[PDB]
RNA sequence: AUGUGGUUUAAUUCGAAGCAACGCGAAGAACCUUACCAGGCCUUGACAUGCUAGGGAACCCGGGUGAAAGCCUGGGGCCCUAGCACAGGUGCUGCAUGGCCGUCGUCAGCUCGUGCCGUGAGGUGUUGGGUUAAGUCCCGCAACGAGCGCAACCCCCGCCGUUAGUUGCCAGCGGUUCGGCCGGGCACUCUAACGGGACUGCCCGCGAAAGCGGGAGGAAGGAGGGGACGACGUCUGGUCAGCAUGGCCCUUACGGCCUGGGCGACACACGUGCUACAAUGCCCACUACAAAGCGAUGCCACCCGGCAACGGGGAGCUAAUCGCAAAAAGGUGGGCCCAGUUCGGAUUGGGGUCUGCAACCCGACCCCAUGAAGCCGGAAUCGCUAGUAAUCGCGGAUCAGCC
């Protein structure tokens, strides 16, 4: 979708960039937009592995449990 | 609680962290442009009716909406007192954020195909140049319950 | 244009078996595509687990990766002598147009 | 309401109706759980029951009735 | 296989397997490997005497590999026989819980029964062994016995194991009581 | 199905089992 | 809307019952299904090998009564009878059982060997302090180690690379019926096989250590997300109605066929849900991004008749190359202007399509009219910790059709 086009141009133009020169792409791919410790600070970098998510069993969305009540 | 604090990408037109916390508030399903939009939208609003630029407007309107103290229960010997206690500088904000989106949604005003407007005017409600509105209400009302069993 | 289709649950059981059909057909015919990969895909089945019958109220869950190679021969003539009696490994399925 | 063309009728009562039409009509009634028929008019004058899941209910059926179903007829729901 | 006979092609091969496992038993069944092409599967029993399944002279592999054909025709396809013998049937899983089996339906001492069992597949080889015998021991309350030597730890964990496993029945006045056998050998 | 004649859910390709349960058991060992 | 309690009924077949019964067995109740009810009908037997005896004996077409079965019988022209050896029941019992399943519980335990303590049962270890998802690990200790279990080894999803290119794209060039169609090209997406990557490894902080907090890089982390692996056992858990099976019971029937009715009844009670009460909205138009699936009489392109459901005609597909298909939310423009309303669609009248022998009981769909309650819900109560909740549309199984 639009979204998720949105995001995978994110990365190319952020990779491209780095292909281009090392040096300019910097930290959340190679040194300022390249990478960090911990939390990423854009990390453009990266592929956002997240996928849509399977549906479990005993719960209607996935992750999403039904709810109880007195019942 | 319920999880760490999760660092926000700050906004797009003015990379500002709270704003788009703010925003967050705002969202529901997930329909995050919608609550981009409004926003935005009542950005501009402030810039036409009020000359200040709409991200000060903002930022003074959380100040006064963040409540310095809140009641807490708590089970004394006998009844459960209401504690008076600090509220810590995170959870003002959580507060103040979602005061505002309340009360804003709480406008009897519908103006914008959506809530941009009731948010613009509860913004400015809000900003002690008009410490007024429904959110601001909430806030002095807990401050008014502390300190009331002091 | 003798397409072969080579399927197999195994990586390897595969890359030998189809290898072996490149090589042979070299001596009556074109010579070969070369072993076309065809990614693999992987098929997730929820359903019962025995067929109408017994314990229709099971289920589980299976995934099976399925592996695929092509090569494909144009201009066939005596390919089909050396492939015919030629072959080895069981646990590959080959069909051919 | 027209389902099709040719109005649908299961073959049980129907063979069963029609074979009572020659000696005349059938005394007492028949039974068939098919309310998913239409009434034809040979069923009139007949006097059919119709199953209600619970039970079969006597249904005469009259001419201005034939377009029915039958199970039109037998109601399944009670107030009980 | 093919799509629309796949499952035919299918029922035959339990319609072999069938025949075998009634005929077969004294032989002393331990898999029935099935392969095939076109109009000649594969069929390789495996034994523990392969004496009795081949016959004398191989007087009796002709009748029971007639008898195949009997039910794969030439549809089926003719099928072929062959035979391999078990090296040490004490390895057997299918063997070892055959063999407790049996002595189980003569009335023999199951605990007992067990431990002898796994003895001799602790004795020859393997790893580790256990036998697991169902209810009804002895005719008397459903119980359950054990008795394991070795490691089956490193096996039961899935991670390369290779624990042959066999399960085998017995009919008895009493009633029906599983018996499963487990042997551990070199894992991968 | 074929094998067991559970009626009950049998897959058509299989056409065995005596519904998933056989085609899980035999699939089982 | 749906399942249940209850009540009603000729019958409303059966089971399930706190969590762990109640959109549950039912991934498809008009006849069928179907096990219930009404009415019509069918004993060596619906099937196996066989015995003595009388008798017509192959066989073909009718009638009487009937719900059907069956029974009686006319009759063109191997089989019946009498005595003898010998099926079917979803009818009872899940406290007689197998199998399979639910459940505590994906939860952190259960032990052994030797040593040591105790007259002994037994204890110590496995306890204590820190830590962990964990008997996970660390420090301590008459204990030292080990086995089953935890974790790991296996599978699917996240990022990168090699190999492979009839999937793929002008990325890049020439042509075009400008369909990636043509040549060509493996770059890319992808297909499937293998390789790399994460280990608190590096930086700062506390700690005795394990490790806790924080930060960088990174697609990703501190078990990255989901499976397989649900232990010894517990509940006399659930199912003889899926099947299997001991025992009990029925055999002109507690079997079998059929037509019709019933499982769809209702004064009511509850559970799970759908739609909604509206302006962060509804309607019309224009316009844009998806994944995973399914297709032989089956998906249905396109053209025509119809407001439409749908009908007629008919191409391609045998399905990365054709079809289902439109994605909806979304973006753009317009209308509505706070009203029970251009909210909301119940209910009812009429017309009509479609499947099917047949849609009264009792199908879905279309079009006109109708346009209900509902203005956010008492006590009480349920879900979810991130690509989760929330929200939006798309596919599938069952399946003629479809609740």
């Amino acid at each position: 979708g639009h979204v998720s086009q949105v995001y995978a141009i994110r990365q190319a133009i952020a990779k491209g960039l780095v292909a281009y020169h090392q040096k300019y792409v910097d930290e959340q791919s190679k040194n300022e937009l390249k990478k960090a410790f911990t939390s990423y600070d854009r990390t453009l970098l990266i592929a956002d592995s997240r996928r849509p998510e399977p549906k479990k069993f005993g719960g209607k969305g996935a992750r999403s449990r039904f709810q109880k009540s007195y019942r | 609680r319920y999880a760490n604090k999760r660092f926000r990408k700050a906004q797009c037109p003015i990379i500002e962290r709270l704003t788009n916390s703010l925003m967050m508030n705002g969202r529901n399903n997930g329909k995050k442009l919608k609550a981009v939009r409004i926003i935005k939208h009542t950005l501009d609003i402030i810039n036409v009716l009020t000359d200040q630029n709409p991200i000060q407007v903002v930022v003074d309107a959380i100040t006064n909406t963040g409540p310095r103290e809140d009641t807490t229960r708590v089970g004394g010997g006998g009844a459960a007192r209401r504690q008076a206690v600090d509220v810590s500088p995170l959870r003002r904000v959580n507060q103040a954020i979602a005061l505002l989106t309340i009360g804003a949604r709480e406008a009897a005003f519908r103006n914008i195909k959506t809530i941009a407007e009731t948010l613009a005017e509860e913004l400015i409600n809000a900003a002690k140049g008009s410490s007024t509105s429904y959110a601001i209400k909430k806030k002095d009302e807990l401050e008014r319950v502390a300190k009331s069993n002091r | 244009k003798i397409r072969i289709t080579l399927t197999s649950t195994k990586v390897k059981q595969l890359e030998n078996v189809s290898s072996n059909i490149v090589k042979n057909a070299e001596q009556h015919n074109l010579v070969k595509k070369g072993p076309v990969r065809l990614p693999t895909k992987v098929l997730k089945i929820s359903t019962r687990k025995t067929p109408n019958g017994e314990g229709s109220k099971t289920w589980e869950t299976y995934e099976m990766r399925i592996h695929k190679r092509y090569i494909d021969l144009e201009a066939p003539v005596q390919i089909v002598k050396r492939i015919t009696q030629i072959t080895i490994e069981p646990g590959v399925d080959v069909e051919v147009v | 309401r027209g389902m099709t063309s040719k109005p649908a009728g299961f073959m049980k009562k129907l063979r069963a109706a029609k074979l009572a039409a020659p000696e005349n009509e059938k005394p007492a009634p028949v039974r068939t759980h098919m309310r998913n028929m239409i009434i034809v008019p040979e069923m009139i004058g007949s006097v059919v029951g119709i199953y209600n899941g619970k039970a079969f209910n006597q249904v005469e059926i009259r001419p201005e009735m034939l377009g029915h179903y039958l199970g039109e007829f037998s109601i399944t729901y009670t107030p009980v | 296989s093919k799509k629309r006979k796949l499952v035919a092609d299918g029922v035959f091969y339990a319609e072999l397997n069938e025949f075998f496992t009634r005929e077969l038993a004294e032989e002393g069944y331990s898999g029935v490997e099935v392969r095939v092409t076109p109009t000649k599967t594969e069929v390789i029993i495996r034994a523990t005497r392969t004496q009795d399944v081949l016959g004398e002279n191989g007087r009796r592999i002709n009748e029971l590999t007639l008898l195949v054909q009997k039910r794969f025709k030439y549809a089926p396809g003719t099928i072929v026989l062959y035979a391999e013998r078990v090296q040490d049937r004490g390895l057997s899983a299918v063997a070892q819980a055959e063999s407790m089996k049996f002595k189980l339906l003569n009335g023999l001492a199951i605990r007992r029964a067990a431990y002898g069992v796994v003895r001799y597949v602790m004795e020859s080889g393997a790893k580790g062994c256990e036998v697991v015998v169902s209810g009804k021991l002895r005719a008397a309350r459903a119980k359950a016995m054990k008795f394991a030597d070795g490691f089956l730890i490193h096996s039961g964990q899935p991670v390369n194991d290779f624990i042959d496993t066999a399960t085998r029945h017995v009919l008895m006045r009493q009633g029906v009581l599983g018996i499963k056998v487990k042997i551990m050998r070199d894992p991968a | 199905c074929r094998v067991c004649s559970s009626h009950t859910g049998l897959v058509r390709k299989y056409d065995l089992n005596i519904c998933r349960q056989c085609f899980r058991e035999k699939a089982n060992d």
